[PDB]
């Protein structure tokens, strides 16, 4: 069992710059035959992993010359020159010189872009859900950067701390941004006992939260 | 063109069994080494088994004796028999073909998700997401669908049968109380909806659920 340690776990890089990933084995990867079965893979969001480099420095058919690999024994490196948006995802190195063959933990390549404020939308519970005796208020915070953001929920003025579920999407290749979903769930009964529902987005791009809300007395 | 397709994933109870399939084509079947690799929740990849051209099979400690890889040369089908399943076995299972001489995992399938749990299968509830009171804010309207309370993973979401692809955001499911919840949003021009239809297509294979929820204007 050759433990393959990969660092960093996450790596920021601006378009057109260079990025390097490190991969190190707890034992030599040089085989008796003299070869070193060290490989690199890329798995884009929602997709299967794909071969990029094998035998330390050999590029798989189709891979751009921007991707180069190097190293020996226990230290290996993957360099990505002239980075493009499509290069984002998680990169993995693999060892096939010793059985069982193992993978590194992975490195997520993040593309740097201009800071962008989220586009916030709030939605009241659907009729169908109310009929079920439930009520979820949903807030979308779309296309923002950087990834760090906070959502605060307020019912008739007071912040509501329980019953919330958030979910960040992976970085989008098309615009290098992120998106997040915030859902506040209560029972139908407690919901119909209040009027205003608001979700406040706290992002780096402003010293004051973006606010969206609706009143039930309104239509 | 090399083509690998997995199938058979789904829900199984602890200590249970399951046999996954991987239909291959585009290459001479018994000439290369075929393997099974899995990816856990933390996105970590782990080799599960391989069978080389000669016929010898290889396994890892964590699975030897419970998992059995085999191939049906006549049908070009690669199997992975699982038994005495554990919660740790929960993951996406990929079958792959080597490039050559034990070098690289050159071709991968789409993967079939295997969930090992005692939780009960549960259909998702799809709720339409429409604005509450229209006014101002540019000229683009954002809509959504809340796919709530299902088990297990996965779930498929598309808009207008895949015809509406631009400006869509589908968020990863989040687990809470043995149940999963996910949402998706689609941004379109105000001049379109609701005169032009916008419907989300939600599919949950485990329960054989397939729902088409149309987005309608909210009432008073
Ligand atoms: C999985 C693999 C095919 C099976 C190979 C593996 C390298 C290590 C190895 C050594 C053996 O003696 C049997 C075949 C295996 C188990 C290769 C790594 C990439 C390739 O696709």
């Amino acid at each position: 069992d050759v433990v393959v340690t990969q660092t960093p776990l996450s790596l920021p890089v601006s378009l057109g710059d260079q990025a390097s990933i490190s991969c190190r084995s707890s034992q030599s990867i040089v085989h008796s035959n003299g070869n070193s079965y060290l490989e690199w893979y890329l798995q884009k969001p929602g997709q299967s992993p794909k071969l990029l480099i094998y035998k330390v420095s050999n590029r798989f058919s189709g891979v751009p010359d921007r991707f180069s690999g190097s190293g020996s024994g226990t230290d290996f490196t993957l360099k990505i020159s002239r980075v493009e948006a499509e290069d984002l995802g998680v990169y993995y190195c693999f060892q096939g010189s010793h059985v069982p063959p193992t993978f590194g933990g992975g490195t997520k390549l993040e593309i740097k872009r201009a800071d962008a404020a989220p586009t916030v939308s709030i939605f009241p519970p659907s009729s169908e859900q109310l009929t079920s005796g439930g009520a979820s208020v949903v807030c979308f915070l779309n296309n923002f950067y950087p990834k760090d953001i906070n959502v605060k929920w307020k019912i008739d003025g007071s912040e509501r701390q329980n019953g919330v579920l958030n979910s960040w999407t992976d970085q989008d290749s098309k615009d290098s941004t992120y998106s997040m979903s915030s859902t506040l769930t209560l029972t139908k009964d407690e919901y119909e006992r209040h009027n205003s529902y608001t979700c406040e987005a706290t992002h780096k791009t402003s010293t004051s939260p973006i606010v969206k809300s609706f009143n039930r007395n309104e239509c | 063109e090399v083509k690998l397709v997995e199938s058979g994933g789904g829900l199984v109870k602890p200590g249970g069994s399951l046999k996954l399939s991987c239909a291959a084509s585009g290459f001479t079947f018994s000439t290369y080494a075929l393997s099974w690799v899995r990816q856990t929740a933390d996105k970590r990849l782990e080799w599960v088994a391989s069978i080389v051209s000669g016929g010898n099979t290889y396994y890892s400690g964590s699975v030897k004796g419970r998992f059995t890889i085999s191939r049906d040369i006549a049908r070009n089908i690669l199997y992975l028999q699982m038994s005495s399943l554990r919660s740790e076995d929960t993951a996406m299972y990929y079958c792959a073909r080597e490039y050559y001489g034990y070098v690289g995992l050159a071709y991968w399938g789409q993967g079939t998700l295997v969930t090992v749990s005692a939780a009960k299968t549960t259909p998702p509830s799809v709720y339409p997401l429409a604005p509450g009171s229209a006014a101002q804010t540019n000229s683009m309207v954002t809509l959504g669908c809340l796919v709530k309370g299902y088990f297990p993973e996965p779930v498929t979401v598309t808009w207008n049968s895949g015809s509406l692809s631009s400006g869509v955001h589908t968020f990863p499911a989040v687990l809470q109380s043995d149940l999963y919840t996910l949402s998706s949003s689609v941004t379109v021009p105000s001049s379109t909806w609701p005169s032009e239809t916008v419907t989300c297509n939600v599919a949950h294979p485990a329960s054989s659920t397939k729902v088409d929820k149309k987005i309608v204007p909210r009432d008073c």
